[PDB]
């Protein structure tokens, strides 16, 4: 995002607040702008943005998109106890594939690994 | 010539080819299952 | 492996060439049970 | 009994029949059926191709 | 306009009954239906 | 091409919960 | 499944003494002595929770449903 007057910032979400934009923020927001020579956003480009929101909101997700977005959390999900399980079964599996194939190497990797991921409590 | 999927054969609870063999007690009461019960039995439909 | 070869033989002559045909069952491999969804995902069961 | 001869035989004959393991484990990562599947979807084109 | 739970990590939302029956979050295939709104009373008996 | 009014930027209010 | 707030047989209140009984049985007291302690009389009342087994220990271990 980038404030007029002040310069560009990168910032997370939870930044922002659900409470509602008050009347002298929006009149400084315009006072940044005119300071700047920029100009508001057309009543044209307001009504695309509030169908575009209302779309998003009521769509409906696909498998494949609801797939990938489990996938991203997947990635961003640090631990979480039943996915700690089956990380720990698929783990096992494999472990099981390596000693039938003989593989003394593969084995004590895993063996490594499941040591470092298990001792609950 | 490779490996060919000649068909699914079912699994004995608690049994050596069974997930449930190697969870100790707690993921146990994570996956939702009774740690009295002791297998020997198959999950069909 | 109790009856580990099938055999399908022809005499072709259409030079007499006899031929032999014949596939031999090797190893068994199983693995952990696994569910398949819809959508074409898989995952331990 | 205690003849060497006699103790080894019998040790190699009671760990002889001991190891028993003949099928060997894999993993799975997609549906078996999917090489069953494709492989009717290109004999369906060469078909179609031939015809 | 219903609320659901996952069967796994316990998550609210809603569908809309176009959507998959799926969790958002961890993707679980299992949910269960929200506690009623109604009053319940019982008897102490 | 008329300006925004207050009423249309808060029609596109997009909260926090709605951003999660 | 969880102590029995009355005795079946009497309906004197039983439920207030599981964790006294727990405590005197930790300290080393004999079962029999350990209800003399809390002053169960009567064998009916000495039944409720001698025989009681608390099986709610077990059902709290499996995760909440909701949050
Ligand atoms: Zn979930
Ligand atoms: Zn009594």
């Amino acid at each position: 995002v980038a404030f007029p007057n002040q310069k560009e910032m990168v910032r997370p979400l939870f930044v922002f607040s659900d409470s509602s934009i008050t009347h002298p923020e929006f009149d400084l927001f315009l006072r940044e702008l005119d300071a700047e020579g920029l100009s508001v956003m057309d009543l044209r480009d307001v009504d695309y943005k509030y169908h575009q929101l209302k779309e998003m909101s009521s769509r409906s997700l696909s498998n494949d998109e609801v797939n990938s977005i489990v996938k991203m959390k997947q990635s961003l999900s640090s631990n979480t106890g039943f996915n700690t399980v089956l990380k720990k079964a698929q783990l096992q599996e494999e472990l099981e594939e390596a000693r039938d194939a003989h593989d003394h190497e593969r084995v004590a990797r895993i063996e490594a690994e499941l040591k470092s991921i298990g001792a609950e409590s | 010539g490779n490996k060919v999927h000649i068909g699914k054969v079912p699994i004995m609870l608690r049994s050596k080819f069974c997930s449930l063999r190697t969870l100790d007690e707690v993921d146990l009461y994570k996956m939702k299952e009774c740690p009295y019960d002791m297998g020997g039995y198959f999950v069909i439909n | 492996w109790e009856e580990p070869r099938l055999i399908l033989d022809q005499p072709a002559q259409h030079d007499n060439i006899n031929k032999r045909y014949e596939i031999r069952f090797g190893k068994i491999y199983l693995s952990r049970p696994t569910m398949t969804e819809a959508d074409g995902t898989t995952h331990a069961m | 009994f205690q003849s060497t001869t006699h103790q080894k035989l019998a040790k190699a004959l009671s760990a002889k029949q001991k190891k028993e393991s003949y099928a060997r484990s894999v993993v799975t990562k997609e549906d078996p059926e999917e090489r069953q599947r494709r492989l009717e979807s290109q004999e369906n084109e060469r078909y179609r191709l031939e015809r | 306009g219903v609320k659901y739970t996952c069967g796994a990590c316990a998550h609210n939302f809603s569908l809309n009954k176009s959507d998959p029956v799926r969790c958002k979050e961890c993707g679980h295939r299992v949910i269960y239906k929200a506690r009623t709104k109604r009053m319940i009373q019982f008897d102490a008996r | 091409s008329k300006p925004a009014t207050l009423s249309d930027i808060n029609k596109i209010i997009f909260g926090r919960t709605a951003m999660s | 499944m969880i102590i029995p707030v009355r005795c079946f047989s009497c309906g004197k209140v039983v439920g207030d003494k599981w964790d006294a009984y727990l405590r005197l049985l930790e300290e080393g007291k004999q079962e029999g002595d350990a209800l003399d302690e809390l002053k169960l009389k009567r064998y009916c009342c000495r039944r409720m929770v001698l025989t009681h087994v608390d099986l709610i220990e077990k059902f709290l271990r499996y995760n909440p449903l909701e949050k």
